[PDB]
RNA sequence: CAGGCAGGUUUUAGCCCGAAUACAUUAGCAUGGAAUAAUGGAAUAGGACUAAGUCCAUUUUAUUGGUUCUUGGAUUUGGUAAU
RNA sequence: AACCUGGUUGAUCCUGCCAGUUACAUAUGCUUGUCUUAAAUAUUAACCCAUGCAUGUGCCAGUUCAGUAUUGAACAGCGAAACUGCGAAUGGCUCAUUAAAACAGUUAUAGUUUAUUUGAUAAUUAAAGAUUACAUGGAUAACCGAGCUAAUUGUUGGGCUAAUACAUGCUUAAAAUUCCGUGUCCUGCGACCGGAACGUAUUUAUUAGAUAUUAGACCAAUCGCAGCAAUGUGAUUGAGAUGAAUCAAAGUAACUGAUCGGAUCGAGGUUUACCUCGAUAAAUCAUCUAAGUUUCUGCCCUAUCAGCUCUCGAUGGUAGUGUAUUGGACUACCAUGGCAGUCACGGGUAACGGAGAAUUAGGGUUCGAUUCCGGAGAAGGAGCCUGAGAAACGGCUACUACAACUACGGUUCGGCAG
């Protein structure tokens, strides 16, 4: 009965504050659930385990114990395709959490640019792998290819650091998600802000 | 309709014209087959059941039912 | 399980004074005017005649 | 590179913007949020065109204010964006049919925007519990003078 | 507390019901429905102590447990020895074509206007809440918990509508505006009909309003507790114990024994 | 005591009438207010009202600019007032 | 009835108390003819307990091949068991704990859960699979029969058949929107063509929701309304709700698929094609009911209690956990605060708080275990199953102290503050 009543307390005035009442069943508080990616069955076969819960109204919320794959989206180009989470790096709240892979609501980490590359690929004809072959395009300039171009001269200036990372294979984003409470990992991939910063941890967490 | 009146009226009402009968004590014996009941599986409990002090609605009903037909006039 | 909810009520009344010469001069004089039996009887009227004054002087306040 | 690390690990807005906006390569794209508590309440000039990432404020959050609004003097300034602000009160004696004077103190929450000093009278409303004492956020602010001691100091304000 | 109370003590069920202090110990608990607890009639009592075709306790199980039919409440057969008939509602005695009005006195006790097939037809609402739900669709909702679809949308969400139970429909509504009539479902003034004159709203979390009616009296509530009896002097139902005006100690007096 | 009933069969397969009211201080809400009491406004100066100029901010103008403009705020000046 | 009188002297006039006087609570002594009404192991032990009862329940409408009655040849009256379903978390007793804690009067829930009720709402069953929907599949109580123990509403073990139990599952709308094909025409990512996705919910990201408080003007560009273009026109229709929303409703992208989208049940009618009124299961929004947590204000003695809280939380900030949700409620990192003579912190209370109770010129004094309400608890203490709902306790687990049976192996539906 891990409960969380604020009476075990000491009010304003620091003085102890007495109790009446034993531990009440709605005070609920379940055991904590520590998140690991399957990112490496070295050991791990099973790659992703949910446990639902039984709530209190009656309803179940899934836990996420393990898990190896969840859903992310580009900010900027609105897309948003399953793909499968690499290392988890730099969790703010500790770094502990890093070094178990643990997955906190907002724990920064690692994707498989693959559904996005192969996306980026289909509407603007730039596959991002490395520099040279950049684009590919169709042979005949007069029917629907039109339009890759048309997109394509958007400017599409994708930050330098979004595009070192495409190639790379490796992907930055940030979770939006509690895992212990929905069972589910879902991130957006970092950009501006954010980007330009927590890889500044990064940079200088290792040097 | 004594007919209506003989629905409505309370079972008490109708010992009291002396048309239902009798009011035995079923209290104590009833309190006594729960005591068994409670303890036993369903093999013999129907038996038991077949003992319990009478008095059924549906045999209340067949009385009442006898002065409905017997009964007409004015 | 008793829970009564009638209510109570004392139509009585003590007097301070337990031995007042010339009160109890008038309690009997008093009961023997009008045929009562105990000096209870007595007070029951005077408590009575007071929920009026009292409440006579309440209205006039 | 100030407002946004300074020490803590991260500070974006309810409305996740951003780099995004560079999508919008024309109009304007520092959006912050904005909103308006309304009851009779302007919105602080200094709350829209600030950098602060305050998730406890009134204007730049979805934390709502109802029901109960305050007035009392402040106490201290010491704290992250948490004040105490006192009550002077007098409470009546039914025996000897007078008062005496009592005072309660009040965990405030103060969002950047507004700018603090102590002793000056403040306005706070009933916004959700905060942490164990907060459950007051700082709406209007008023500077006052007191020279000197603010315990001496007792306004029925 | 243990779960959820389940019972109800003669002592606590309210003074609306006229109820029997020494009667019993308790008293039929109203089930949960279309009208709040406290503001509401279960049909126990509306048979039993109000037009006393019932009696004993038993005689209403029989009542609405016989296969027969004897209670309607807004067009619609009941069967529960509680159901909550609440303000506004027309109930009606099978057996005898009755049809009533769920309405309360001057004097706050719950009252049983006789009405005539005509009336009985229609029955007035008040509307709850107003938003738009699925697949871009207009909904009402009035105090009588009626969930309404596709409704009028000059309707504001203090509004009062005229029910057309027969079919369901809608006709002729009002708002609560300065210069209306009105009928206070509950307060310190409760029972009273009178001439809106202005609502002056506080945001602050409280509005107020204000009334006159017959002997111009002045009336003072919070607009949760005014309902629109109708638009523009006009009533749109007949009130018990004449018009909805109740007397001071001293002009019920004069009245009856002219004093 | 007290219950909240009861009153008239001489309209009796129905009639008449009731279950009222007040007090509830202490803290909160709406609100009328002229006394006492506390508190406050223009003194470094600056204030007030007013006109124009300038700068910052901004609603409706489809929307984005650029002007203008309404609307807030900042100043400078000049006028007005028994400053 | 705003009253008082005896006692300090050899007498006297004073403060002043003791005493009397009075009411009321339990106790108790003596004495008792009526009628009406009636509290009643609280105090001292919240101390212990034999015994009996204190919670069960079935319709016309979830399963009847029990039994009766010789009954629609599938089954139709009555009607037990047993599987099903609800209930058992209401009440009832007690006050030991408990002084801003609980309580009350107030307020919040834009920080939440609510089975049963009342109103309304659903055209699309997801992919892979698989496929009957005139409708699927497998197993088990009751029963038959074998058995164990000294023992209990213990239960092994073999054979038999039904469900609203369990398990699995079939169901063509169009338009629109979005995207794709090196498809035509044309250049507007425009038009026609063809292909794909498309309910709801879940989980994120993003677009727009036009604070109808808030007037307008000119040139350019885009935009949309006519539109081949020309040239225009027009800026309009618009805007549910609140004091206020990262509200309601909605567009795009994808995720899970353990959300839902009825393989059920009556009765009354009637020459057909069927018809009419119901039961019940169950999703979301309301609604009712109730519950968490919450704002503000108010408590008896006491400093022979003055400094208190802070090694782990004490006050605030950050991120996460966790919960029904808010929150240091818990983790990590960071700041050092938070309270106090307008009595903190600590201690006492034969202290559960109110509504109220006794006497009262006025003001007061003293009580409130005890029918209403709220709280707490069930031998002490912690833990939990289940459920919409309790840390329940007339449910379970272990410990401490105990109660009952024993063939001493083991057992108890063992907790009377009902
Ligand atoms: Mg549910
Ligand atoms: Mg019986
Ligand atoms: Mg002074
Ligand atoms: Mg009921
Ligand atoms: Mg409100
Ligand atoms: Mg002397
Ligand atoms: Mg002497
Ligand atoms: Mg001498
Ligand atoms: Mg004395
Ligand atoms: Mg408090
Ligand atoms: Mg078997
Ligand atoms: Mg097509
Ligand atoms: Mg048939
Ligand atoms: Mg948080
Ligand atoms: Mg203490
Ligand atoms: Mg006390
Ligand atoms: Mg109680
Ligand atoms: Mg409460
Ligand atoms: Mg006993």
């Amino acid at each position: 009965g891990i409960s969380r009543d604020s009476k075990h307390k000491r009010r304003a005035t620091g003085g102890r504050m007495p109790v009446h009442r034993k531990k009440r069943a709605f005070e609920k508080g379940r055991p904590i659930s520590m998140t690991k990616l399957t990112t490496q069955s070295t050991t791990i076969t099973e790659k992703r385990r949910i446990r639902p819960v039984r709530v209190r109204g009656g309803h179940l919320k899934f836990r996420a114990l393990r898990l190896c794959e969840g859903n992310f989206s580009w900010g900027s180009e609105n897309i948003t395709r399953k793909t499968k989470i690499l290392d988890v790096k730099y969790n703010a709240t500790n770094n502990e959490l890093v070094r178990t892979k643990t997955l906190v609501k907002n724990s920064i980490v690692e994707i498989d640019s693959t559904p996005f590359r192969e996306w980026y690929k289909l509407h603007y004809g730039i596959d991002l792998g490395l520099k040279k072959d950049r684009t590919v395009l169709g042979n005949k300039e007069k029917s629907r290819h039109v339009q890759k171009r048309v997109k394509r001269t958007k400017a599409q200036a994708l930050e330098k650091n979004i595009e070192e990372q495409f190639v790379s294979q490796r992907i930055l984003a940030c979770i939006t998600s509690r895992p212990g409470q929905s069972g589910r990992a879902d991130g957006y991939i970092l950009e501006g802000k954010e980007l330009e910063f927590y890889i500044r941890k990064l940079q200088s967490k290792k040097k | 309709n004594q007919q209506y009146l003989l629905k409505y009226e309370p079972n008490y009402r109708l010992r009291k014209v002396k048309i239902l009968g009798e009011k035995p004590n079923t209290r104590r014996s009833f309190k006594e087959l729960k005591r068994k009941i409670k303890r036993t599986s369903g093999k013999a409990i129907t038996k038991l059941l077949s003992e319990k002090k009478g008095d059924t609605w549906a045999s209340v009903q067949s009385k009442k039912s006898d002065h409905l037909k017997n009964f007409v006039a004015k | 399980m008793g829970k009564t909810y009638i209510n109570t009520s004392k139509t009585y009344s003590t007097p301070r004074r337990p031995y007042e010469k010339e009160r109890l001069d008038n309690e009997m004089k008093l009961i023997g005017t009008f045929g009562l039996k105990n000096k209870r009887e007595v007070w029951r009227v005077q408590m009575i005649l007071a929920k009026f004054r009292k409440a006579a002087r309440e209205l006039l306040t | 590179m100030d407002t946004q690390i300074q020490r803590a690990y991260q500070k974006q807005d309810g409305v996740f913007l951003n780099s995004k906006k560079l999508l919008a390569k024309k109009t304007s794209a520092g959006v912050r949020y904005y909103k308006n508590i309304g009851l009779g309440f302007k919105t602080p000039k200094e709350a829209i065109e600030g950098t602060y990432v305050d998730k406890k404020c009134p204007f730049t959050s979805n934390l709502s204010i109802r029901g109960k609004i305050i007035k009392g003097l402040v106490i201290s300034t010491k704290m992250n964006r948490t004040v105490i602000i006192r009550r002077d009160y007098l409470h009546y004696v039914r025996k000897y049919n007078r008062y005496e004077k009592r005072h309660r103190n009040i965990p405030v929450h103060i969002s950047p925007c507004f700018s603090v000093k102590e002793g000056d009278i403040l306005v706070a409303g009933q916004c959700r519990p905060i942490s164990k004492t907060v459950r007051f956020n700082a709406l209007q602010v008023v500077p006052n003078e007191i020279i000197g001691s603010v315990r001496k100091q007792f306004l029925l304000f | 507390a243990r779960g959820p109370k389940k019972h109800l003590k003669r002592i606590n069920a309210p003074k609306s019901w006229m109820l029997n202090k020494l009667g019993g110990i308790w008293a039929t608990r109203p089930s949960q429905g279309p009208h709040k607890l406290r503001e509401s009639l279960p049909l126990s009592v509306l048979l039993k102590e109000r037009l006393n075709y019932a009696l004993n306790g038993r005689d209403v199980t029989l009542i609405l447990n016989d296969k027969e039919q004897n209670v309607f409440v807004d067009g619609k057969v009941r069967r529960d020895k509680g159901y909550p008939t609440g303000l506004m509602d027309v109930v009606r005695i099978e057996k005898t074509d009755q049809s009533f009005r769920i309405l309360y006195d001057t004097k706050g006790r719950f009252v049983l206007k006789s009405l005539s097939k005509e009336e009985a037809k229609y029955k007035l609402l008040k509307v709850t809440a107003k938003a738009i739900g699925p697949n871009q669709i207009p909904y009402i909702v009035t105090h009588d918990s009626r969930t309404i679809r596709f409704p009028n949308p000059e309707i504001k969400i203090g509004d009062t509508l005229k029910y057309d139970l027969v079919n369901n429909k809608i006709e002729n509504f009002a708002h609560l505006e300065s210069g209306n009539v009105c009928y206070i479902q509950q307060g310190n003034n409760i029972g009273r009909v009178g001439i809106i004159q202005h609502i002056e709203k506080h945001q602050g979390s409280f509005d107020i309003c204000h009334v006159k009616d017959a002997k111009g009296n002045a009336f003072a509530t919070r607009l949760g507790n005014i309902f629109v009896l109708g638009q523009g002097k006009k009533s749109w139902i007949e009130l018990p114990s004449g018009d909805g005006v109740r007397e001071t100690i001293l002009e019920e007096r004069k009245r009856k024994f002219s004093y």
